[PDB]
């Protein structure tokens, strides 16, 4: 609609998206799975997660695709899936002012080739993802922890793993030492039923 | 599926015992250099102990993984990235025995 | 078969001692959307809950108290559950019945529907 | 000339028509070396082309510059030294093969 | 300030500026602290008539992402977007 | 009002009892009673009067009070309470 | 729309080059230096003397929690729960029951100062001005214990600073 | 027996005697709701389920009116929306200020449907 509470959406930034879009799937159809473009102007290629070097590898040396900076690297998890894992890739073009995102899957086990050769920005961000979710990624320079405690145990940006974790840290006067124990709280975390019984958006309304 | 390292369980069974190796001939250098007042035997039982807890494991890819996060804290060690509270972790002094007899559990608490 | 137990991090104690319930929430009866009804959803099992003695606040040594994982299907929640070996519980979804409905009936002339009173 | 090329790292090209002909012929072979049904063929072979024609067609520096829209020449020759490293790239890719394999089910369904 | 004039002189040529002029400490050009009550007016949506949520509803008007190519069931090259125009120098101060 | 082991006892009714270990925590120290109990100070408002059927109260000063509520003054048995201010109401008879 | 910082060459005449060569050998830019700080040294010092001089503070400030009375006497609170559920550091705690009377009043009213971000949103969702963050930002205790505040805190709090507490909000509830 | 109505234009096959509400359940749409109970007798007298039947100039309600064949239900259109804001905004105007102290709150029909109608 119109008037100042709703937001103006930009038809001419939609089309180009789409258009680009397009050219991306026909360029590279072995690894592009899908391709979406949001109604707020954000585009995204869905690639498959063999195609991580190729596709990513293109869009940073293309002369019609300069997306030369890796704005962010990151994974969603998502436990009702087979791939769990979802990395999403965030790319910027200084040269056509801007931006593309790129999305693979992959398992608890199943491996992805580290983009390191072709971003140099993208090491701690597969550090970071494989120290928050477990995703491994192969031929890294230097994986290992980077966020989490040196002795941590578990992935805690994962789903399934608890907000409060297992283990607790405190000071022992026995033996001299900061000591890791079950965490145990004076107060546990109370959990909200937030969530209202009645639909609030028709539009994303799923098939019965 | 697709490997990580290894494609058979005995390629995966040789990158455990490198590991085993390395972790083996590590322990002097961590009883000595992080000061621990342990025995060297001690430390490399806790290896040993901590090595077959994942023997069960049968997946190499998760065998590989295994060896990966292996390789990880070995490298925290070798580098003393880790610190003595890290080390002695593994070796829980602080948490009393919790016993697994039922009888025990009854008397204790609601524990399942 | 996946056994990322090893993997997870996940002490021993709650691995096996644990008892997954798969199910699809019930409708809360003092509503009546439907809207929460539709996804199944995964929690462990309830365990102790004493009273802390400063303040009386309720606490808790369980870690997973607060987990609840929602999942599209119930094939799906069975997969994660047998992936982290976790011992499962699944119950059925329960669907409302279709119920035949006639304004009509209220003004009935030879039967019991009729109503006394609008 | 032009004193700097204002970026650092970045060396001000005495000859650029030249060493912009010449990259675009390599590219040019690179994508020859391509089938021709490709779709990553043809797009580069008019882009290429296209900058090689504004190239022969403009011999002032600034003025093709201008047309090219590229930013500075040297940021162009960059430009196309990385086509061709990506043609000779995608060469050994080969993506206008059909897809791998499709997403497996419900992978790309949002909300779950 | 509290300040002699010698010691404002010698001031001002230590530093080579006007110091008293701009000075930083704050004595009375300050906003008052007791301000007067405001009376703050009303959006655009604060009418009687005419004023229907389906006609304002923002957060229901979003639409699932439109897919333009999915791999289930001559071109001209085009770029993301038009080039980015080359930037302009300052006409205030082109050189620092 | 005082427990009978000598320790204050809140609004609320809490008051540690002999038995319990916690009243240790006040040995050396105080414990902390409001001496305002609301529930003696609302009950000491007079009721107003007033001749129409249903009023309103906001609590007092408008926007820094309460909102808005109507209470019914039909029951003669009883006097009308605002939820949340206290304050009762009642139509002359 | 750019401004290029540096890029300045420096003229080669030879008195510019001797103004250099001065400046270089007689260290005139580290006397200009030198100049600042001693102009500096010479102004009033802008350091205020605490605690008999109090930095300025505005009838917004978010400061210890204190729950407030109805002029009647009679707590404001009326055990909505919201302010508790907006809490996004979960310091709330709140416990009621119908009263003797048969309102709507807390019987346990618990914030842990040692939790809270002190962000406000608390007063902001209470419908009834029941708990407002005062203006008392020194508080501070030997012991961690006794952060934990009660209701029997928080209802003392809220009738010390109830005069400033009302004030303040008199000259700021125009703004909410 | 099985006569096809639209909810929204998609195709559903219901019961002869299904009232509009059942057939837009069968699709997925919940449509609001104060007065209709499943388990009992059919009101009509809320009015907040009026909705709007394609090419028709009135609004039906749909927990006691019964499809007939070839109906399109617009669950979701202009005449529905109105007509649920109007029938809350009657229902909101003498209701009390007692949602912070009424104990349907947070789990209440109306506040829900006063935020989502
Ligand atoms: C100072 C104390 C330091 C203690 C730290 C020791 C460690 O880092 S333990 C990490 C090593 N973990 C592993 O190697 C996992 C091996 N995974 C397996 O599946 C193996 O058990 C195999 C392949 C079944 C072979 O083991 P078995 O011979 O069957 O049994
Ligand atoms: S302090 Fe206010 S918001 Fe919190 S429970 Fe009491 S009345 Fe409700
Ligand atoms: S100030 Fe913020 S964190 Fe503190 S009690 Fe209020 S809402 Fe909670
Ligand atoms: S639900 Fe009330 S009129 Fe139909």
């Amino acid at each position: 609609d119109t008037r100042p509470t709703i937001r103006p959406r930009n038809d001419v930034v939609h089309k180009q998206l789409s258009a680009f879009g397009q050219y991306v799937a026909e360029i590279l159809p072995k690894y592009v799975q899908q391709v979406q473009v949001s109604c707020f102007n954000e585009l995204e290629i869905f690639i498959h997660p063999d195609g991580v070097i190729p596709v990513l590898t293109f869009l940073r040396d293309h002369t019609n695709a300069q997306f030369k900076s890796l704005a962010d690297l990151t994974a969603v998890d998502v436990p009702t899936r087979q791939n769990r894992f979802e990395i999403v890739y965030n790319l910027l073009s200084l040269r056509f002012n801007s931006r593309i995102r790129v999305k693979t899957y992959t398992d608890e086990l199943t491996p992805i080739e580290s983009s390191v050769t072709v971003y140099k920005a993208a090491n701690w961000y597969e550090r970071e993802i494989w120290d928050m979710f477990g995703v491994f990624f192969a031929n890294h320079p230097d994986l290992r922890r980077i966020l989490t405690d040196y002795g941590f145990e578990g992935h805690p940006f994962r789903k399934d793993f608890p907000l409060s974790g297992y283990v607790e840290l405190r000071y022992d006067d026995e033996v001299k030492r900061v000591v890791a124990e079950p965490v145990e709280l004076a107060q546990e975390f109370r959990k909200f039923d937030l969530n209202s019984p009645w639909e609030a958006f028709p539009a994303y309304r799923q098939p019965p | 599926v697709k490997p990580i390292f290894s494609r058979d369980m005995n390629e995966a069974k040789r990158r455990v015992r490198e590991l085993y190796r390395a972790w083996y001939r590590e322990v002097p250098n961590t009883v000595h250099l992080f000061q621990l007042d342990i025995s060297v035997k001690q430390g490399r039982d806790k290896v040993r102990e901590m090595f077959m807890k994942n023997a069960h494991v049968t997946d190499p890819r998760v065998v590989d993984l295994l060896v990966i996060k292996g390789k990880m804290e070995l490298e925290e060690t070798i580098n003393v990235w880790k610190q003595r509270t890290h080390i002695m972790r593994f070796f829980h002094e602080t948490e009393a025995p919790r016993p697994t007899d039922f009888l025990s559990k009854f008397y204790v608490g609601h524990d399942p | 078969k996946l056994d990322i137990t090893t993997l997870t991090g996940v002490p021993e104690e709650h691995i096996k001692t644990r008892k997954v319930r798969i199910f699809v929430p019930a409708r809360n009866n003092m509503q009546s959307g439907v809207n929460n009804t539709k996804k199944w959803k995964m929690e462990f099992d309830t365990r102790e809950r004493w009273e802390n003695p400063l303040m009386g606040w309720s606490s808790t040594a369980d870690p997973l108290s607060n987990l609840v994982l929602t999942f599209s299907t119930k094939e799906d929640a069975v997969a994660f559950a047998e992936k982290n070996g976790w011992s499962f519980d699944v119950e059925e979804r329960k669907v409302p019945k279709p119920k035949s409905k006639s304004y009509g009936a209220n003004f009935s002339w030879n039967k019991r529907t009729r109503v006394s009173t609008k | 000339l032009k004193k700097t090329t204002g970026l650092v790292g970045l060396a001000v090209c005495e000859t650029p028509h030249e060493r912009l002909k010449i990259l675009y012929t390599k590219i040019l072979d690179v994508l020859g070396q391509i089938p021709k049904n490709a779709a990553y063929r043809k797009y580069t072979e008019q882009i290429t082309n296209e900058k090689l024609g504004m190239v022969k067609a403009e011999p002032d520096v600034k003025k093709l510059e201008e047309q090219l829209q590229g930013g500075q020449i040297e940021e162009v020759i960059l430009q196309a030294e990385n086509e061709l490293s990506l043609a000779r790239k995608m060469l050994r890719w080969k993506p206008w093969e059909p897809l791998v394999e499709e997403p497996p089910a419900n992978q790309w369904k949002w909300p779950i | 300030a509290s300040a002699t004039r010698v010691i404002q002189l010698l001031r001002n040529w230590a530093s080579g500026r006007d110091l008293q002029a701009k000075l930083q400490l704050r004595y009375q050009e300050i906003s008052k602290r007791t301000q007067p009550p405001p009376k703050l007016p009303v959006g655009p949506s604060h009418k009687l008539s005419n004023n229907y949520y389906c006609t304002r509803d923002g957060r229901r008007e979003a639409m699932p992402p439109s897919i333009v190519m999915s791999s289930q069931k001559e071109k001209k090259a085009v770029t993301p977007a038009p080039p980015i125009k080359r930037w302009e120098l300052s006409k205030d101060q082109p050189y620092l | 009002r005082t427990s009978p082991t000598g320790e204050k006892v809140t609004h609320t009714g809490q008051a540690y009892d002999d038995g319990d270990y916690r009243r240790v925590r006040f040995s050396d120290r105080q414990k902390e009673v409001n001496e305002n109990f609301a529930i003696d100070l609302i009950a000491e408002q007079p009721v107003s009067e007033v001749g129409s059927r249903v009023i309103s109260c906001d609590g007092g000063g408008g926007a820094l009070g309460h909102p808005r509520v109507y209470i019914n003054l039909d029951k003669e048995t009883k006097t009308g309470t605002c939820g949340y201010c206290g304050l009762q109401f009642r139509q002359p008879h | 729309t750019y401004k290029f910082v540096n890029m300045r060459e420096p003229s080669m005449d030879m008195k510019s080059v001797t103004d250099r060569a001065a400046q270089t050998l007689l260290w005139t830019e580290l006397v200009r230096g030198l100049g600042m700080t001693l102009s500096y040294l010479f102004r009033e010092p802008a350091t205020i003397n605490y605690p008999f001089e109090k930095g300025p503070l505005s009838p917004r400030f978010r400061g210890e929690h204190a729950l407030r009375r109805y002029p009647s006497g009679e707590e404001r609170c009326i055990a909505c729960k919201l302010c508790e559920a907006v809490c996004p550091a979960q310091a709330i705690t709140i416990e009621a029951e119908p009263r003797a009377d048969g309102s709507r009043r807390t019987t346990r009213y618990d914030i842990d100062m040692t939790k809270c971000i002190y962000c406000g949103f608390c007063q902001e969702a209470c419908p009834v001005d029941a708990i407002v963050e005062g203006p008392n930002f020194e508080f501070s205790t030997e012991t961690h214990e006794e952060l934990l505040y009660n209701k029997e805190k928080l209802l003392n709090n809220g009738d010390k600073w109830e005069a400033e507490i009302a004030a303040n909000i008199q000259a700021d509830y125009l703004y909410r | 027996n099985l006569i096809e109505v639209f909810v929204d234009g998609q195709s559903v096959m219901v019961e002869p005697g299904t009232t509009v509400l059942q057939a837009c359940e069968k699709v997925g749409m919940q449509i609001p709701r104060f007065c209709y109970h499943e388990r009992l007798s059919v009101a009509g007298n809320c009015r907040m389920c009026l909705v709007e039947i394609e090419k028709a100039p009135k609004v039906v309600a749909a927990c006691a009116m019964p499809v007939m064949k070839g109906w399109n239900i617009l669950t979701n259109s202009e005449k529905s929306k109105k007509a649920r804001e109007g029938v809350m905004e009657f229902l909101l105007a003498n209701h009390p200020l007692d949602c912070p102290i009424c104990d349907q709150g947070g789990e209440c029909d109306l506040q829900d449907q006063s935020m989502m109608f």
